[PDB]
C-alpha cells in the first residue's frame, strides 16, 4: 500500500 | 486522502485471464478467418478503439459473434488477444508485420508504436 | 521473450471504471440493505473470494441481482466497489471499522491487511 | 516497454  | 494498493490492477488483469483460459463469463466470440477467440467484451473495449467503437453500437453491443476483416492473421489477433489480458507481446522478427497490421486495425497504439520503433532499428 | 507495457493494467482498469460509470455491460446489481450498485462480475470475481465464489456456482452465475448479508453497511460496500475498480481505498477513521467488516465478507485479504494495520496503530 |  501506498500514498498514491 | 486515498491509499492505492500498486499490485492491484496486475491481480484483477491476471483473474481476467484466468476467467478467459477457463471460460467463465465469456460472452464474444472473434472470427479470424477459420480461427476463433472467445473473449470478454468489457475487456476488448478496454484494450482496442475498434472493439470500444463495436461494443458502444447499439446493435452491436449485443451480438454473440463478431467476424474480423478477412486480411486479419489469426496469430497477429492471437498474439494481441494474450497482450490485453496480460500486458505481455510475443513480438518476434517472424511475426512483427502481422501483429503491427493487426493492432492499426484494433487501434491498439502503445502495440502499434512499438512495432514502428521495433522495425525501424532493424532497416 | 515476451516485452511488456508497464502502464496496461492500470489502463485496463482505468475503462473497466469508466464502463461501470456509463453502465455499459454491468450484468449484475448487487443489494445493501436500501442500496443498490451495479457492476460487471468479471470484475467483482476477480477481486473478492466472495463474488468468485458466488459467480462460479452453476445457479447463482445467471442472477442479475444478489442480495448481502442485512449487516453489510452500504458505505462500506461502496467504498470497496471503488476500490476494486482502482486500486484506491478511501480508507477513513469514521469508516475504517465498517471497511473491514465489509473486505472480510467479501474476502478482500488485502483490504483486511490493511485495515488491522491502520486499527493496530490508533490503539 | 520493457523487458519482465
Ligand atoms: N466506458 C468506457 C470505455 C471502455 N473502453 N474505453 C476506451 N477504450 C479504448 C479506446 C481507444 C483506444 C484504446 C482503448 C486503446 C487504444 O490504443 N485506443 C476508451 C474510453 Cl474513452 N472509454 C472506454
Ligand atoms: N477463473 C477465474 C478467476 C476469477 N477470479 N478469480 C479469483 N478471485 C479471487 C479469489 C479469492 C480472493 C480474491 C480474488 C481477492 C482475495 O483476497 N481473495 C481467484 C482465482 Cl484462483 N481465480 C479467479
Ligand atoms: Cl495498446
Ligand atoms: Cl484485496
Amino acid at each position: 500500500w501506498v500514498i498514491p | 486522502s486515498c491509499i492505492q494498493f500498486t499490485r492491484h490492477a496486475s491481480d484483477v488483469l491476471l483473474n481476467l485471464n484466468r476467467l478467459r483460459s477457463r471460460d467463465i463469463l465469456t460472452d464474444v466470440v472473434i472470427v479470424v478467418s477459420r480461427e476463433q477467440f472467445r473473449a470478454h467484451k468489457t475487456v476488448l473495449m478496454a484494450c482496442s478503439g475498434l472493439f470500444y467503437s463495436i461494443f458502444t453500437d447499439q446493435l452491436k453491443c449485443n451480438l454473440s459473434v463478431i467476424n474480423l476483416d478477412p486480411e486479419i492473421n489469426p496469430e497477429g489477433f492471437c498474439i494481441l488477444l494474450d497482450f490485453m489480458y496480460t500486458s505481455r507481446l510475443n513480438l518476434r522478427e517472424g511475426n512483427i508485420m502481422a501483429v503491427m497490421a493487426t493492432a492499426m486495425y484494433l487501434q491498439m497504439e502503445h502495440v502499434v508504436d512499438t512495432c514502428r520503433k521495433f522495425i525501424k532499428a532493424s532497416e
